[PDB]
C-alpha cells in the first residue's frame, strides 16, 4: 500500500517521492508543484521506455489510481 | 560486489535496455528507466537504460547483442552496473554509419534510420558506441563519433545529429553484428538451451576442465535447412571459440589423398586456435553407412575421420558438432563413446517456434499493420526455418515487384510488405518437411 518513485527533470533537480497505491493524476501533480515550482499545468510527463506520455485522464475516467507502478522513474518537462 | 552482475541473453529486442530482476534493482537501488554505466572488459563503458525483468536472476543482468559487442563482453561475464544520474542532453552529436552495412544503399541515412530511431524515445549514447537500425529489409550500423557531453549523453529531440556521409570502416576490434548470435535462432529454443549447457563451460572455462571428460561430440540431426550451420555458427561467436566449417561436399570434392589431408590440417588447424569448433556440415556426406560407401578411398577418409576424432582426446578445448538428418543415417562407430556422444534433435519448429524464426527473419522488413505473423505461422504447417526464411523472402520480392512499377533508402523504407504478400507466397510456400513427425506441445 505504498509506492517508491524517482522524480528526474531536464533542469537536472533529481529527487525522490513517496506515493499511495490509490492516487490521481492532480495528487501526482500537487506533489511535483511542492517538490518543484515547477507549475502543475507546465509539467509533461514521460515513463517508461520508449517513454509513454501521462497526460491528465479526460472527464469520466480520472478517479481510477493512475496506472503508474512502484519502482520506477518519473521524467519532468518544463514548458 | 553487488554490481557484478553476469551477462545474459535479453528477450527485450530494444537496442538501449538493460533487463534486471526487480530483486536486482531494488538491491541496487535502481529505478526503471534510469540510466546505467556498464563496464565492460577493456575499459568499455556502455550507458544504458535499466527496466524491471520478472523472468532474471538477481545475478542475472539481460543484455541486447549491441550493447555486448559495445563493451566487448560475451554471454556469461561479469559487468559493473551503477546509476549514472549525471546524464545531460546532449547538443551536437557526430554520428557516422559502418561502410560493410551501407554499402549499395543511397540517400541520406538520417530521417530514414537515425531519425525513426531516435525520434523522441531519449536513448542514451556514449562516445564510441555502435548501435543497429532495422529499416528497408536492411540493419545499418552507426558509430557515435562524438557527443557534445564528453562522452555520456542522452538524445533529446532539440538535440543536433550530424551525419556528414563518408561511412568508417569497421575496426577489427568491433565484432559486426551481421554476425550471427543466439537471437538468430528461433524455434529450437530448448535444443538450443541444450547445447549451451553442454557445450558452454568448456569454451568459456577450458582451465576448468584441464584441471578437473567434457563433451568432445555434439551430433546435431533434424530435416536440413533447421540451421544447425547456423545454430553451430551462433554458438561458435557467443562463446568466442574459434570456428573452422568443413563441409562435407568440399571434402568429397577434394581428389584422393587431398581430401584426408585437408581434413587433417582443418583438425589441426582447429586444435591450435583452441578453444575452437569444428562444425562437420553433412557428415552422412563424409561417413555415411557402411554399405552405402563403395569406394577405398571413401573408407580411408571415414577412418582418417575417426583417427583424428580419437586424437581429439589427447587434445582439449576443441569441440567436434555435425550436421544429419538421423543418426542411422551416418555409420555405426562414429556415435561410439568418445567420438560423437552426445545428440540432439534440431527437428521441426511448432507453432510459436515458426512464429519465431518469422519475427527473427523480418526484423529488418517493414511490414503493414495488417501483417500478423501469428496467423500465417499457424498457417504454415511442416515448415523449416529455411522455408520460413524463403518464404518472408518471396514476400518481400513480391513487395518489391508490386513497388517497382511505380537504392534510394527512402523508397526501401517507404514499401510496407502486407498481409497479401505473405498469403501470396503462403499460396507459393512449398514446403520442404511436410511428412516428418510432428512432435511439439500441443496448444490444445
Amino acid at each position: 500500500k505504498e509506492k517508491k518513485i524517482r522524480i528526474t527533470t531536464n533542469d537536472g533537480r533529481q529527487s525522490m517521492v513517496t506515493l499511495k497505491s490509490s492516487t490521481t493524476f492532480f495528487e501526482l501533480q500537487e506533489s511535483i508543484a511542492r517538490e518543484f515550482n515547477i507549475p502543475p499545468y507546465l509539467q509533461c510527463i514521460r515513463y517508461g521506455f520508449p517513454p509513454k506520455e501521462l497526460m491528465p485522464p479526460q472527464a469520466g475516467m480520472e478517479k481510477e489510481p493512475v496506472p503508474l507502478q512502484h519502482g520506477d522513474r518519473i521524467t519532468i518537462e518544463i514548458l | 560486489r553487488p554490481n557484478r552482475l553476469i551477462v545474459d541473453e535479453a528477450i527485450n529486442e530494444d537496442n538501449s535496455v538493460v533487463s534486471l530482476s526487480q530483486p536486482k534493482m531494488d538491491e541496487l537501488q535502481l529505478f526503471r528507466g534510469d540510466t546505467v554505466l556498464l563496464k565492460g572488459k577493456k575499459r568499455r563503458e556502455a550507458v544504458c537504460i535499466v527496466l524491471s525483468d520478472d523472468t532474471c536472476s538477481d545475478e542475472k543482468i539481460r543484455m541486447n547483442r549491441v550493447v555486448r559487442n559495445n563493451l566487448r563482453v560475451r554471454l556469461g561475464d561479469v559487468i559493473s552496473i551503477q546509476p549514472c544520474p549525471d546524464v545531460k542532453y546532449g547538443k551536437r552529436i557526430h554520428v557516422l554509419p559502418i561502410d560493410d552495412t551501407v554499402e549499395g544503399i543511397t540517400g541520406n541515412l538520417f530521417e530514414v534510420y537515425l531519425k525513426p530511431y531516435f525520434l523522441e524515445a531519449y536513448r542514451p549514447i556514449r562516445k564510441g558506441d555502435i548501435f543497429l537500425v532495422r529499416g528497408g529489409m536492411r540493419a545499418v550500423e552507426f558509430k557515435v563519433v562524438e557527443t557534445d557531453p564528453s562522452p555520456y549523453c542522452i538524445v533529446a529531440p532539440d538535440t543536433v545529429i550530424h551525419c556528414e556521409g563518408e561511412p568508417i570502416k569497421r575496426e577489427d576490434e568491433e565484432e559486426s553484428l551481421n554476425e550471427v548470435g543466439y537471437d538468430d535462432i528461433g524455434g529450437c529454443r530448448k535444443q538450443l538451451a541444450q547445447i549451451k549447457e553442454m557445450v558452454e563451460l568448456p569454451l568459456r572455462h577450458p582451465a576448468l576442465f584441464k584441471a578437473i571428460k567434457p563433451p568432445r561430440g555434439i551430433l546435431l540431426y533434424g530435416p536440413p535447412g533447421t540451421g544447425k550451420t547456423l545454430i553451430a555458427r551462433a554458438v561458435a561467436n557467443e562463446t568466442g571459440a574459434f570456428f573452422f566449417l568443413i563441409n562435407g561436399p568440399e571434402i568429397m570434392s577434394k581428389l584422393a589423398g587431398e581430401s584426408e589431408s585437408n581434413l587433417r590440417k582443418a583438425f589441426e588447424e582447429a586444435e591450435k586456435n583452441a578453444p575452437a569448433i569444428i562444425f562437420i556440415d553433412e557428415l552422412d556426406a563424409i561417413a555415411p553407412k557402411r554399405e552405402k560407401t563403395h569406394g577405398e578411398v571413401e573408407r580411408r577418409i571415414v577412418s582418417q575421420l575417426l583417427t583424428l576424432m580419437d586424437g581429439l582426446k589427447q587434445r582439449a578445448h576443441v569441440i567436434v558438432m555435425a550436421a544429419t538428418n538421423r543418426p542411422n543415417s551416418i555409420d555405426p562407430a562414429l556415435r561410439r563413446f568418445g567420438r560423437f556422444d552426445r545428440e540432439v534433435d534440431i527437428g521441426i519448429p511448432d507453432a510459436t517456434g515458426r512464429l519465431e524464426i518469422l519475427q527473427i527473419h523480418t526484423k529488418n522488413m517493414k511490414l503493414a499493420d495488417d501483417v500478423d505473423l501469428e496467423q500465417v505461422a499457424n498457417e504454415t504447417h511442416g515448415h523449416v526455418g529455411a522455408d520460413l526464411a524463403a518464404l518472408c523472402s518471396e514476400a518481400a520480392l513480391q513487395a518489391i515487384r508490386k513497388k517497382m512499377d511505380l537504392i534510394d533508402a527512402e523508397v526501401m523504407n517507404s514499401l510496407a510488405v502486407t498481409m497479401d504478400d505473405f498469403r501470396w507466397a503462403l499460396s507459393q510456400s512449398n514446403p520442404s518437411a511436410l511428412r516428418e513427425t510432428v512432435v511439439e506441445v500441443p496448444q490444445v
